[PDB]
């Protein structure tokens, strides 16, 4: 029983400006067994209107995902990536930066 | 340039909780084409390139036929695979198949492969000659000894070298708006003071297709990974790819370092430098 | 298009 744990990365689609319709995606890779659970928070909130791709994997077996929602980019708001997977023992929260 | 067809199987068993999960995915080169997931809705291979669609009811009939048998076969080597180990069955366990071809520029045949693994670690491979298997064990002894009786590498390798060699030229040419582009990185550099001392460069690719890119940071000409902090390249979620590359530099040097880039799409190598 | 000779293991 081989356990890999995701590397997170939460970035937009394009270059975000504030105001102007984007998508917010969250990419999950490197991990093992399949099991994951990713979210994408606003303020803190669960945002249920977010999309997945289909379970894929690279050379080394491990597999990764992109989960992606549409939004728009404001001043205030406050955007993440909450993944549970086995391998961590607890939810681990990436904040989204727009330079990043 | 070179092309390629992979499609990649997983199969997670449900302890206590019914029949294994599984899905499977086809590529050509990094642009995903089909899928079957055992809990979608459909119960049927379905399209996820545009240029796939037009293919007759005959094809898609075939497919969900094939991608069933899959299925069942991955469900028999679960319960197979249990017993060959001696596990319980309170645990998941996993398997994975991945198989493709890779043309060259003249689209005729470069090489082919079959990988099999089980709880995420190779379980039995066909060797490159496409004629023998590679056993990773006293129990992967056992698949190999039942798969050459049945002389299973001549018909998989009819399949690497024919079959799958002709339908990736097809879909080439079906999808060839789409599939045969090389979409040149965009690249810019940014900079971000830590203190009066230091200072981080990062430097950026975006919009690039394939994925296969190379950013990799210099200091007065000599490679420079001391430093370097290099994300894994990612999807956009367009069909382009994103990759950014960053090194702290001392306050005033930013000259001296410069970022290189090489891509498919791109003539020449890029060279950029923090110019003010 | 997929392969239709899998065997088990
Ligand atoms: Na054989």
């Amino acid at each position: 029983m081989i356990q890999r744990t995701p590397k997170i990365q939460v970035y937009s689609r394009h270059p975000a400006e504030n105001g102007k319709s984007n998508f917010l995606n969250c990419y999950v890779s490197g991990f093992h067994p399949s099991d994951i659970e990713v979210d994408l928070l606003k303020n803190g909130e669960r945002i249920e209107k977010v999309e997945h791709s289909d379970l894929s994997f690279s050379k080394d077996w491990s597999f990764y995902l992109l989960y992606y929602t549409e939004f728009t980019p404001t001043e205030k708001d406050e955007y993440a990536c909450r993944v549970n997977h086995v391998t961590l023992s607890q939810p681990k929260i990436v904040k989204w930066d727009r330079d990043m | 340039g070179s092309h390629s067809m992979r499609y990649f199987f997983t199969s997670v068993s449900r302890p206590g909780r019914g029949e294994p999960r599984f899905i499977a995915v086809g590529y050509v080169d990094d642009t995903q084409f089909v899928r079957f997931d055992s809990d979608a809705a459909s119960q049927r291979m379905e399209p996820r390139a545009p240029w796939i669609e037009q293919e007759g009811p005959e094809y898609w009939d075939g497919e969900t036929r094939k991608v069933k048998a899959h299925s069942q076969t991955h469900r028999v080597d679960l319960g197979t695979l249990r017993g060959y180990y001696n596990q319980s069955e309170a645990g998941s366990h996993t398997v994975q198949r991945m198989y493709g071809c890779d043309v060259g520029s003249d689209w005729r045949f470069l090489r082919g492969y079959h990988q099999y693994a089980y709880d995420g670690k190779d379980y039995i491979a066909l060797k490159e000659d496409l004629r023998s298997w590679t056993a990773a064990d006293m129990a992967a002894q056992t698949t190999k000894h039942k798969w050459e009786a049945a002389h299973v590498a001549e018909q998989l390798r009819a399949y690497l070298e024919g079959t799958c060699v002709e339908w990736l030229r097809r879909y080439l040419e079906n999808g060839k708006e789409t599939l045969q582009r090389t979409d040149a990185p965009k690249t810019h550099m940014t900079h971000h003071a830590v203190s009066d001392h230091e200072a981080t460069l990062r430097c950026w690719a975006l919009s690039f297709y394939p994925a296969e890119i190379t950013l990799t940071w210099q200091r007065d000409g000599e490679d420079q990974t001391q430093d370097t902090e290099l994300v894994e390249t990612r999807p956009a979620g367009d069909g382009t790819f994103q990759k950014w590359a960053a090194v702290v530099v001392p306050s005033g040097q930013e000259q001296r370092y410069t970022c290189h880039v090489q891509h498919e799409g791109l003539p020449k190598p890029l060279t950029l430098r923090w110019e003010p | 298009l997929l392969w239709a000779g899998p065997m088990a293991v």
